[PDB]
């Protein structure tokens, strides 16, 4: 029910 | 950051996210504070009526640098806008390119 995904840099 | 014409300050994570989805683009893009660590800031990138947000630190030497996945080579960038003109190139590693500034 967030709508921000914490994300990593993957290349 | 006085020269980010997409830096919106200590916005909160919702604020921004209205922002970006008002845009209703995919690749739509701002700056804001962290939420969570001081001097910290939040690339959020909308993709399909999510907002994938990375974190952007500056080292000791001045260089930038987001979050990234574990035994991936990690990039640093002198500048906010190097990361910036980085990150618009297609294939990079994250969701999609940035695109679509949402200017403060």
């Amino acid at each position: 029910k967030s709508l921000t995904i914490y994300a990593q840099v993957q290349k | 950051m006085d020269a980010v014409a997409v830096y919106h300050g200590k916005i909160s994570r919702e604020t921004g996210e209205k922002l970006l989805l008002a845009t209703g683009l995919d690749g739509s893009y701002l700056l804001r504070d962290s939420e969570s660590v001081p001097g910290v800031y939040c690339l959020c990138v909308l993709y399909h009526g999510y907002i994938y947000t990375y974190r952007v630190s500056q080292t000791e030497t001045g260089s930038w640098s987001a979050e990234t996945a574990p035994g991936v080579h990690k990039r640093y960038f002198r500048k906010i806008k190097n990361l910036i003109s980085a990150f618009q190139k297609p294939d990079q590693g994250i969701v999609i390119p940035l695109q679509y500034p949402v200017e403060k």
